[PDB]
């Protein structure tokens, strides 16, 4: 009732534990289930929607709750990834040549970031602390930078000449770019079939779990160099066959919404500080 | 009020700092002149060439030009001459190779936002015949474009090289009194400042690696324009030399003392009559301001020139004079004094221990009049406790508080006033207000008594009766305990007490100069206390 | 903060990223001003009011019909420059109501379920190249009313190339719905409360808004200004003049993480 | 101005609504296609007889024509002690009879605008440029500090923003605190700074048909109708002037005396 002050809460210890609430956030959520086309092709079965959500209910979602949305490949799901389940589950194959992008991508959806605008044509940009990136998404989005001294000429480059800009990104459907702190840039972003936005790292998106298929600890979703954390809903999974990877999947639903929490930026509570 | 003085001392160095830049830089009536004033000028261009076949040129430079024109002002023709020069040049150079053929430009100047653009500006109006005592004086101007234009080069092998582009804004900054030297007379005039900012057009030469360069260079800068005209207004206060309300000159071309006498040699006795017309308890007042260099010098109503000088010129002056010099010897002494354990032989005390404060010096000596030695010791004395009254060793008001009021109420009357008047004034006032000047030290109920003519007093507070005056204790006392000026001397003490049976705090405040006293003895018109201040004020005679 | 939301807050009466502004202005505004340049003027402009450089940001759009399919809000403030046509005046409600509301939308299946609208805070949002809504009330039965659930022909026609509708049916009532999906789509969405970081300057015109279905209340709220204009050169300077009593008519506590016009919950 | 104590207590004085009647005059301002279609050389003295039953003293009530709305805005000169504007209203002129109404709806202390000279500011939210003239072509040049003109160069005119065109009347605001050149006709215009002090109590304006869009304030948060702000429909200008006859005490009522101490030259028509 009270959405736009943070009131401390006093709990105290002893206070019995309340009864499982799994069944019921089963019964009044909903999953999605994020899989590539080649784990559709080859399963080559139809039905297998069908299959797979009798089995969840077996499990105890209700048979109209768990979707499955696909995806060409990491690439083409990395634009604008919109996940709007209670619960999201991606399955990502693990490329050996695309660690940086599944790195930017886990990184995008598995925290919430709060984003406003960027005219590269019009002002000068700079970022203010490490939460604060520019994340840049497009059909081919390619980025480069001017760093600009304190009399505004540019450092290494020419503020004229977007030649001599240093490229930061070529080609990238989705780029997560960090730059030096404190420091103006003059950006040079291929607008007409991207676009890049100044974003902030609030905190995790506890909704979204990402399982990587048959690779090794390698994604990192923090800039920092000396920290490469492995959270709860990042998991590996080894995988010949998308059959065995899906009923894994939904034999340990129970594990794999366990890691995973309500959207605490979603639902009525969270009102008035960012949404809803 | 005595602050003043210190505070003069104490900025004298910022006096050095001006003569640098100036060295490096080379009753009345207000009447108002605003004019609507139309300066037409333009560059010239000096193009000289180097030898050879004529590929290379030397110098291709900015030149001074003068233009003349006429133009209406209020329903009347004015004839105007104005002539532009620019400063702060820019001196790029194109150099195609060391061969004689290759294209070389050895140097070429071009104006940039970090130069600067001068109009001198006259006309044959009434405001331009006023302006020899300037008040204020201040001109507004729209900002005009000169955009450079093209110039071919004189190659007679292969394509011309164009110089073309090239534009920058003036606008105006300043305005200040300059001078156009005739051939006959010289005569007044206005000189504007331009800052430049470059513009749009970036100038380049064909047949060159040179674009996208930006400023004006002094090839075509007029883009054969025949002249760059700015509309504004500017505005004068000029001061002309009036003695009646009824009349008032056409023209302030009138001399000035000053301008006949640098040494003034008759303003002395405009001050000492100046001096008769001072009131006495609002003169205390006065005298208790902490009288500041903004305070002593905002009331003067000097012209343009003068106020823009005035304390750095009166610093100038008193950094000479024998008080700065009295200071500085003080200074020395004690810093030698307490340099070395070597020459305590060299000066002797009149004290129980060595101090400069307590030195006795050359005194010529006056077999004039029979003196005693503990008078000469004790003038000695006091003629450096001046010095501790301008240390801020003293506790009561100072002779130098009185001197400061008396110099800044005759300053303000005195209609004599001039960028040389004011220094020499101050200087030599503050150098001759009270001579004769008397100090006392307190200690133990009992006051010691100095002064600069020789006369010495040992007396006790409670009962002003007379003591043995003990030399070797005065000293000692004075070299150390606070100082205070006998601006109500024993002997007015003891007549007023005689006379005047004061009590024993008004006597308490009496000795040490309390400015309270001092002014609630005046407004009873005492005359003893009148009697006082009124010789204090004829002894600041200057 | 959700666990302390349902705690009082005690006050004595006796006591006493930065923030970015975005204007949403039509396409024809800037083609009026012919200028390449004004961007930035005003955002010195601005500056001169304490936004800092790159904090207010211009976004065009071609008109209301175009503006009107699927809005984003970006800034933590929206001032949305919004022309005055008198043949688009329910269209102009329909955004100002979907813009200067929050709302909260569930996907809907027209093919395969009935629908009905359950209270006054409940519409049928739907957004597109071109809307077609097509309605057929039933009864407990679930045979339509004047309509056959059979023969779309006979369906009651609500909406027609709509780039953006919010269709309000009588609630209880189930309707089976013909909308062309293929162009646009529709949600039922439900009406939370104002939006506070979105204010709409009408530029011309009179007062014309109604951002409440109900028939009884037409409430002109402080976030919802209008200003006579001949030259858009003047409305861009009371703009950004009066750019303190805009803001203050608004509340930075509304900007949702993501830039959509409605919460979305499948 | 001096304080004024008063007792809640006091009994309130007889109606003074006739005192006032005999004692001022009344200004009616219409536009000429009301007398077109009136129709009628002596509908002047009809409506003074009118009036007369009203209790107003013959002669008290002025009549003044305009053309229109366009050409009133040019220094509209309000003569008599309670002056009442009929304004018809036009779809496409609904800012320049806003304008109209700014002007004579509320005090405007204004002094010369220099600007071929000089560089022009706004202080305040109180301050505007009022121009007016037979067309008033303004344009205006941001600057800043280094006196650099923000999208505009001060040496061309063509680079300046366009504010008004061919206007008889246009309240320009721009922001405050930001030093602006401007380049307006002045052959056939006139600009002044003025600051408006407060509401013009003996002027309402009766708006003759369409909806209430009068802004007579340049904030956009707000745009109130004060009661000088009357609005009737028509469809004949007989029924307009007689509706107009009958309230006459109404709309008296929602006006007060001037009470300004003024300065410039303008005739009045007073008893
Ligand atoms: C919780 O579980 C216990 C034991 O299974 C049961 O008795 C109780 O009714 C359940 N519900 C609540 C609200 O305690
Ligand atoms: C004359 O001068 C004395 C001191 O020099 C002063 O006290 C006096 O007021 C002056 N004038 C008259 C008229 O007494
Ligand atoms: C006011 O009106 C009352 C009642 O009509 C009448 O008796 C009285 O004479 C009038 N005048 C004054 C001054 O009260
Ligand atoms: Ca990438
Ligand atoms: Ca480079
Ligand atoms: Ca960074
Ligand atoms: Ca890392
Ligand atoms: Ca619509
Ligand atoms: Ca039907
Ligand atoms: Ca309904
Ligand atoms: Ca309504
Ligand atoms: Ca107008
Ligand atoms: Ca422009
Ligand atoms: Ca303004
Ligand atoms: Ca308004």
């Amino acid at each position: 009732q009270n959405y736009g002050i943070n009131l401390p809460i006093t709990g105290s210890m002893d206070t019995a534990y309340a009864n499982s609430t799994q069944e019921e956030t089963f019964l009044t959520s909903t999953l999605c289930l994020y899989y590539p086309t080649e784990a559709a092709t080859e399963i080559n079965d139809n039905s297998w929607k069908d299959t797979l959500s009798q089995l969840f209910l077996t499990k105890g979602w209700p048979t109209g709750s768990v979707y499955f949305k696909e995806y060409t490949d990491i690439a083409s799901f990395s634009v604008d990834p919109q996940l709007y389940c209670d619960y999201n589950v991606v399955l990502m194959k693990y490329d050996a040549t695309l660690q940086l992008d599944m790195s930017e991508l886990a990184d995008l959806i598995l925290n919430e970031w709060l984003c406003n605008p960027m005219d590269i044509t019009l002002y000068y940009y700079q970022q203010t602390d490490e939460a604060n990136k520019w994340i840049s998404m497009g059909s081919s989005c390619t980025i480069k930078v001017c760093p600009l001294n304190t009399q505004t000429l540019g450092i290494g480059c020419l503020t004229t000449d977007t030649a001599t800009f240093e490229e930061v990104a070529t080609a990238e459907k989705l780029v997560i770019t960090d730059v030096v702190d404190g420091v103006n840039h003059k950006l040079d972003v291929t607008t007409a079939t991207c676009t890049i936005r100044n974003c902030k790292k609030l905190g995790p998106r506890e909704n979204v779990a990402v399982i990587q298929v048959g690779g090794s600890d390698v994604l990192d979703i923090t800039a920092d160099p000396t920290t490469a954390p492995q959270t709860e809903r990042m998991m590996r999974i080894n995988w010949k066959k998308w059959w065995q990877v899906f009923y894994t999947v939904v034999d340990y639903v129970n594990q794999i919404i366990q890691a995973m929490s309500k959207r605490s930026r979603s639902l009525n509570s969270a009102a008035f500080y960012y949404r809803i | 009020a005595s602050l003043i003085y210190r505070q003069l001392l104490t900025n004298s160095y910022t006096v050095d700092l001006s003569d640098e830049i100036q060295e490096i830089g080379s009753l009345w009536k207000e009447m108002q002149y605003n004019r609507d004033i139309t300066i037409r000028f333009k560059f010239a261009s000096s193009i000289v060439k180097s030898g050879g076949l004529g590929y290379k040129w030397s110098e291709i430079s900015f030149k001074p030009a003068n233009y003349q024109y006429t133009y209406t002002r209020d329903g009347e023709e004015v004839t105007a001459h104005t002539t532009c020069s620019v400063n702060g040049m820019n001196d790029f150079n194109f150099n195609g190779g060391s061969l004689p053929t290759d294209f070389v430009i050895s140097r070429y100047e071009v104006i940039k936002e970090n130069s600067y653009v001068y109009v001198d500006y006259w006309d044959d109006s009434q405001a331009f015949r006023n302006m020899v005592y300037v008040r204020s004086l201040a001109a507004n101007l729209n900002s005009v474009i000169c955009t450079g234009g093209d110039y071919s080069f004189a190659l007679p092998v292969g394509q011309w090289p164009v110089m073309t582009g090239g534009a920058v804004s003036l606008h105006s900054a300043g305005v200040t009194l300059s001078t156009q030297f005739t051939d006959f007379v010289s005569l007044n005039s206005l000189r504007f400042r331009f800052r430049l900012t470059v513009e749009e057009p970036s100038f380049s030469i064909t047949r060159t690696r040179v674009s996208r360069l930006y400023g004006l260079p002094a090839a075509n800068p007029n883009n054969g324009k025949e002249y760059y005209e700015v509309a504004g207004r500017f505005s004068l206060i000029s001061l002309v030399p009036s003695n009646d309300d009824y009349q008032t000159p056409i023209t302030n071309s009138v001399t000035v003392r000053q301008d006949l006498e640098r040494q003034l040699g008759e303003l002395r006795e405009e001050f000492n009559a100046l001096s008769q017309e001072i009131a006495m308890s609002q003169l205390i007042d006065l005298a208790l301001l902490p009288l500041d260099m903004f305070s002593m010098f905002s009331g003067i109503k000097s012209t343009i020139d003068a106020a823009k000088s005035m304390a750095t010129s009166v610093m100038k002056k008193f950094k000479k004079s024998g008080l700065a010099n009295s200071v500085s010897t003080l200074t020395d002494s004690l810093s030698d004094a307490a340099s070395s354990i070597s020459r305590g032989a060299s000066i002797r005390s009149v004290g129980s221990s060595a101090s400069a404060w307590t030195d006795v010096s050359t005194q010529i000596t006056d077999v004039s009049s029979s003196v005693s030695s503990i008078s000469t010791q004790t003038s000695t004395i006091s003629r450096r406790l001046r010095l501790k009254e301008m240390a801020t060793q003293t506790e009561g008001m100072n002779f130098d508080d009185i001197s400061a009021a008396v110099l800044k109420t005759k300053i303000d009357r005195s209609t004599q006033i001039s960028p040389n008047t004011l220094p020499d004034i101050v200087t030599e006032a503050s150098e001759k207000f009270i001579p004769n000047r008397a100090y006392r030290v307190i200690n133990n109920d009992e006051v010691f008594e100095a002064g600069t003519d020789g006369r010495f007093f040992a007396y006790r507070v409670e009962t002003f009766d007379e003591i043995p005056f003990d030399v070797q204790k005065f000293a000692d006392l004075v070299t150390d305990s606070p100082v205070i000026s006998a601006i109500i001397d024993f002997k007015t003490l003891k007549n007023l007490n005689d006379n005047y049976g004061i009590s024993r705090q008004q006597a308490f405040n009496l000795l040490r100069s309390d400015p309270r006293v001092l002014r609630e003895f005046i407004n009873q018109d005492n005359p003893i206390i009148r009697n006082r201040i009124e010789q204090l004020i004829m002894q600041c005679r200057l």
